[PDB]
RNA sequence: CGCGCCGCGGCGAGCCCGAGGGCCCCGCGGCGGAGCGAGCGCGAGACGCCCCGGGCCCGCCGCGCCCCUGCGGGCGUGC
C-alpha cells in the first residue's frame, strides 16, 4: 500500500510506499520497560549535607542521673540522633545512588520501531488522546519545504486538520497543584503534534506554537514518541523525512527488523473457521441438582422415589 | 469387628431394621459423585451411577 | 468441629497460565485451551501446558538433534515450543518441516534452502490443532549448569562439584584426606 | 544454672508430619557392593550378544 | 522501587520478622568467614571441601600470554570455510585442488579429535595435532601439517 | 435430539423395573418375619 | 558493592550503551565455547521426547601384548 501526499494547502498531490518499520509487532510492554529506565538517566543528583547534624559536641550523661542515655551538648539538650531536633538523618542520602540504568541496543531500537508502528493507526492516536477526527490520513505526510513565519505554519496546520489539537493545547496552560510551582515548573500544557523534518527549514516557524515538538529524521527520540509512557503519538511528517525511513533504517549496520505477528484479530479469525470447528465434538449432558426435601410430606414427592406404594406415604 | 473393638468408647454400635435403613436414605440420603455431596431425590441418579452393579431405584 | 487432617495431604501449586507479558504469548495459549476444552485431545493438552513453563524449563533444540531425531519418520512435523537454533558442527542439513516458538535467523536460512518448513504456532492452529502426524518434542531440561552444582560436595555420596575457588588439601583428596 | 539435659518427647510426631519416606527405587538394585568377578562377566556376556550388544 | 517490597508490609509488627525470643542483635557469629574452624566446621565440611591448607607447587610469577594455547575440534573446521564456497568443495572432492584451511588465522593452536569430517579430502594447517585428531584426517584423504 | 429420546425411554424402562421390584422386595420381607417362626 | 537462587525482556554458538570518538551513530577486552592433571602435559561420540539408571569415551594411578621416528607410537585390561 501507499501513504498519501498532501501540498501546503489541503489536496492531494503524490503517493509514496510504506516503510517497513510500520509492520513491527506493538509491544506495549518494551515500551514501557525502555521508557523507563531512559528516564531515569535525565536525573541530576541530591543528597544531604556530610556534616549536618555532627558540627556539635555531645555525648551520653550515663544512667544514675534520672535521664535517658541519647549523647546531650553542654547543659543537657539533646543531639546527634535522628529523633532528636537538629540530630542527623538515620541514613542519610548519598549521590552514590546508582542514577542511570541500562537497555542493550536491539531492545532500544525495538521500542522505537513499536512506538513508530503504533503512531499508523488512526483508532491509536485517538485513543492516546489527540484530536484526528478532521484529519485526511492518519500516516500524514505533508509538502511544506520552507516555512518560517509562524504565520505560515499556523497555516498549514489548519489546511489539513491538526489545528484542533493545538487549540487543545494553547488553552490549557494552567498553574500547577503543588510544591512543583516553587521548583521551577510553574506551569503545564498538553502535548500535540510532532513535525519530523529531514532537509527542510520548519523549525523557526513551528517551534513557538503551544504544544509542538521538532524531530529531525536521523535522530528520533523515544521520549518524544510515547509521552507518558503512552505510545500513540500524532506525527506531521515533511515529504522528505517520510521518504527517508528506510534508508535510515538501512543505515544501521547489522540490524533486521523484528518479525511482523497476527494480533488478536486473526486468532478470533481461525478459531469461527471451519478448518478449526470441524474438530469439535460436544460434552456429555451436566448432572441436574435440586434441593433436598422430605419426600414422606406429600403423595408426590413420594411418589418420584417408590411409585409402586408399598412404602407408607407418612 | 477387630478394628471396630479399638475405639469403642468413641462409638455406639448395632443392628438395623429395614424401617430404619429405609428412612436414613429417603430422609438423610445424599450421593457422591465426583467429590460432590448431591441431594438424593429420586431414581434418575441411582440409575446413572449405580446400574453396572443391577441397582436401579431406591428400593 | 470437623477432623480433615488424618489420611488428606496439602494441596498443590502448578502453573496454570503464562506469567510472560509478551501479548503473543497470551494469544496462543488462550487460544490452544480452548481447543482442548471442545476436542479433550491430549495432544492439545501437553501443549497447552508446554506453554505455561519459564524458559528455564524451556530448553532450546538444534536443528542436528532435530535431524536425529526426525529419522526414517522425515515426513511428519516437529512441534517445538521454544526456540531452534543452528548447529554449525553438521555440514549438510535434510528436509523438514518444523513448528517452533522462535527460529534463529542462521537456523531459518538453512533450513529453507534444504527445502523444509518453518511453521509458526498460529499456522499449527489453523492448519493442524489437534496435533494429526505430529510429534512433540523437547530439549535436556537439565543442561544448565546451574544444576549441576545442586547438593553437599564434601559429603561422601555427593559427585557434585564446590562453588567458589577451593584452593587447600583438607577434604579434597578423597576419603581419608580430612 | 541449670537446663534440660534430654527429651525425645515430640520427635515421633515430627517424624510422622511428612509421612515416613521410602528409599529411591533404584538403591535396590545399585551394583555398590557386588563381587566385582561377577560384574565382570556380566559386561562381558552382553557385549557379544548381538540382541544386547551396544558396539557400533 | 521501595514500594513493593517485603519489608514495608511489615508496618505495625513491632518486630519486623526477626521474632520475639531471639531478635535482631549485631553479630551473632562474627564477622566475615570467622569460625570455620571450630563453630562453622559443620558448614565449612559440607560445603567447602579443599578450603583449608596447600596444594601443589607456585610460581612467583606467570606469563599468562605464554600458558595461553587456544584449540579447536575436527568437527568446528568445515564451519571456518564460507557457505558460498563449502557446496562446491565437497562437490568436487579434489585431491589436486582440495581445501587448505590455516587454523591460526583464526586464532587457534591445536587441533583436538572430537566429532567426524564429511567425505571430502582438506588441508588442516597447524601448530600441533592430537593423535585421534590425525588419525581421522587421514581417515578422510586429508594431510596435517605444520605452519610458522 | 436423540439425547432427549433416549433419555425419554430410559426413564421409562427404570419406572417399570421401580413397581416391579418394590413388590417383589415387599414380599420377600414378609416371608423372613414368617419363615423363622416355623 | 560482592555472592547464591528464582522470574520476566532481547538475541543465540554466540553475546556485549568499556573507555573513547562523531534518548541517535561507531566502539577492545571479557565471559561462553573442553575437560582433567601437583606438574612434564595429554585431550572427549555410542546409544536417549524429557527425567532416572545402565553402557561406553577423555584425564590422573597402575599394569598384558606388538612396533616405526623409541623411557616415543599402537592395541588392550582394572578400582
Ligand atoms: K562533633
Ligand atoms: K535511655
Ligand atoms: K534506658
Ligand atoms: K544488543
Ligand atoms: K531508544
Ligand atoms: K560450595
Ligand atoms: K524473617
Ligand atoms: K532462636
Ligand atoms: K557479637
Ligand atoms: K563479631
Ligand atoms: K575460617
Ligand atoms: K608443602
Ligand atoms: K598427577
Ligand atoms: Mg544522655
Ligand atoms: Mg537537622
Ligand atoms: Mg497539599
Ligand atoms: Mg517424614
Ligand atoms: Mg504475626
Ligand atoms: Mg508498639
Ligand atoms: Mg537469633
Ligand atoms: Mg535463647
Ligand atoms: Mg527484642
Amino acid at each position: 500500500p501507499t501513504v498519501k501526499v498532501f501540498g501546503p494547502t489541503g489536496t492531494q498531490v503524490a503517493e509514496l510506499p510504506r516503510p517497513k518499520v510500520f509492520n513491527v509487532p506493538l509491544r506495549p510492554d518494551i515500551i514501557n520497560f525502555v521508557h523507563t529506565q531512559l528516564r531515569k538517566c535525565l536525573r541530576t543528583p541530591y543528597a544531604v549535607s556530610r556534616y549536618a547534624g555532627v558540627q556539635c559536641t555531645a555525648h551520653s550523661w550515663g544512667p544514675g542521673r534520672a535521664v535517658a542515655r541519647l549523647p546531650r551538648k553542654h547543659g543537657g539538650i539533646g543531639a546527634y540522633a535522628n529523633f532528636a531536633r537538629g540530630g542527623h538523618m538515620a541514613h542519610p542520602t548519598t549521590v552514590i545512588r546508582r542514577w542511570c540504568r541500562k537497555v542493550n541496543l536491539n531492545q532500544r531500537r525495538y521500542a522505537v520501531a513499536s512506538a513508530l508502528a503504533a503512531s499508523a493507526n488512526a483508532a491509536l492516536v485517538e485513543a492516546r488522546g489527540h484530536r484526528i477526527a478532521d484529519v485526511p490520513s492518519i500516516p500524514l505526510v505533508v509538502d511544506t519545504d520552507n516555512v518560517t513565519k509562524t504565520k505560515d505554519a499556523l497555516a498549514i496546520i489548519k489546511a489539513v486538520g491538526v489545528l484542533r489539537d493545538v487549540e487543545r493545547c494553547k488553552d490549557s496552560r494552567h498553574i500547577r497543584a503543588g510544591r512543583g510551582k516553587m521548583r521551577n515548573r510553574r506551569y503545564i500544557t498538553r502535548k500535540g503534534p510532532l513535525v519530523i523534518y529531514n532537509t527542510e527549514d520548519v523549525a523557526r516557524g513551528f517551534r513557538n506554537l503551544p504544544g509542538v515538538d521538532l524531530c529531525h529524521v536521523s535522530s528520533i527520540r523515544l521520549l518524544e514518541l510515547a509521552p507518558g509512557s503512552h505510545p500513540g503519538r500524532l506525527i506531521l511528517w515533511t515529504k522528505s523525512a517520510f521518504a527517508s525511513l528506510d534508508d535510515v533504517y538501512a543505515a544501521k549496520q547489522n540490524y533486521t527488523l523484528p518479525r511482523s505477528c497476527i494480533t488478536q484479530t486473526d486468532i478470533e479469525r481461525i478459531l469461527q473457521s471451519d478448518a478449526v470447528q470441524k474438530t469439535f465434538v460436544p460434552k456429555r449432558d451436566p448432572l441436574v441438582i435440586e434441593r433436598k426435601v422430605d419426600p414422606f410430606s406429600s403423595k408426590e414427592a413420594l411418589a418420584r422415589l417408590d411409585p409402586s406404594g408399598t412404602v407408607m406415604p407418612k | 469387628l477387630n478394628a471396630l473393638r479399638i475405639v469403642d468408647h468413641y462409638v455406639t454400635y448395632g443392628e438395623p431394621t429395614v424401617e430404619t435403613i429405609r428412612n436414613l436414605i429417603y430422609k438423610r440420603g445424599f450421593a457422591k459423585v465426583n467429590g460432590q455431596r448431591i441431594p438424593i431425590v429420586d431414581n434418575n441418579l441411582i440409575d446413572e451411577q449405580l446400574s453396572k452393579h443391577n441397582i436401579l431405584c431406591a428400593e | 468441629g470437623i477432623d480433615l487432617k488424618t489420611g488428606i495431604k496439602k494441596r498443590k501449586v502448578e502453573r496454570k497460565e503464562p506469567k510472560s507479558p509478551n501479548p503473543y504469548i497470551r494469544l496462543l495459549h488462550n487460544a490452544f485451551k480452548v481447543v482442548y476444552e471442545n476436542t479433550g485431545e491430549d495432544f492439545t493438552k501437553v501443549l497447552t501446558k508446554r506453554l505455561c513453563l519459564s524458559k528455564t524449563n524451556r530448553p532450546v533444540l538444534s536443528v542436528s538433534r532435530l535431524a536425529h531425531l526426525m529419522h526414517k519418520r522425515e515426513d511428519k512435523i516437529a512441534v517445538v515450543a521454544s526456540t531452534v537454533t543452528n548447529d554449525e558442527r553438521l555440514v549438510t542439513i535434510p528436509r523438514m518441516t518444523i513448528c517452533a516458538l522462535k527460529f534463529s535467523a542462521t537456523a531459518r536460512s538453512r533450513i529453507e534452502k534444504a527445502g523444509g518448513r518453518c511453521m509458526s504456532f498460529d499456522e499449527l492452529l489453523a492448519e493442524k490443532p489437534t496435533g494429526d502426524n505430529c510429534v512433540l518434542l523437547q530439549g535436556r531440561r537439565s543442561c544448565r549448569a546451574v544444576c549441576k552444582k545442586f547438593g553437599s560436595p564434601g559429603r561422601p555420596n555427593s559427585h557434585v562439584k564446590p562453588k567458589g575457588e577451593h584452593k587447600g588439601r583438607r577434604g579434597a583428596r578423597g576419603r581419608h584426606s580430612w | 544454672a541449670k537446663l534440660k539435659n534430654h527429651t525425645s518427647k515430640n520427635q515421633n510426631r515430627k517424624d510422622h508430619r511428612n509421612g515416613i519416606k521410602k528409599p529411591k527405587k533404584s538403591a535396590y538394585t545399585s551394583h555398590k557392593g557386588m563381587c566385582p568377578k561377577y560384574l565382570r562377566n556380566l559386561r562381558r556376556s552382553r557385549a557379544n550378544d548381538p540382541r544386547q550388544s551396544l558396539r557400533p | 522501587p521501595t514500594r513493593i517490597r517485603k519489608s514495608r508490609k511489615r508496618r505495625g509488627h513491632r518486630q519486623m520478622g526477626y521474632g520475639r525470643v531471639g531478635g535482631h542483635r549485631k553479630h551473632p557469629s562474627g564477622r566475615g568467614k570467622a569460625g570455620g574452624l571450630q563453630h562453622k566446621r559443620t558448614s565449612f565440611d559440607k560445603y567447602h571441601p579443599g578450603y583449608f591448607g596447600k596444594l601443589g607447587m607456585r610460581n612467583y610469577h606467570v606469563r599468562r600470554n605464554i600458558e595461553y594455547n587456544p584449540t579447536i575440534n575436527i568437527d568446528k573446521i568445515w564451519s571456518l570455510i564460507p557457505e558460498e564456497q563449502r557446496d562446491g568443495f565437497l562437490q568436487r572432492k579434489s585431491t589436486t585442488e582440495a581445501p587448505v584451511v590455516d587454523v591460526t588465522r583464526f586464532g587457534f593452536f591445536k587441533v583436538l579429535g572430537r566429532g567426524s569430517l564429511p567425505q571430502c579430502p582438506i588441508i588442516i594447517k597447524a601448530r600441533y595435532f592430537s593423535s585421534d585428531a590425525e588419525k581421522k584426517l587421514r581417515e578422510v584423504g586429508g594431510v596435517p601439517l605444520l605452519v610458522p | 435430539a436423540e439425547r432427549a429420546t433416549e433419555k425419554e425411554k430410559r426413564a421409562a424402562l427404570v419406572k417399570d423395573h421401580a413397581v416391579k421390584s418394590a413388590q417383589v422386595y415387599a414380599r420377600y420381607y414378609i416371608d423372613l418375619v414368617e419363615s423363622e417362626k416355623k
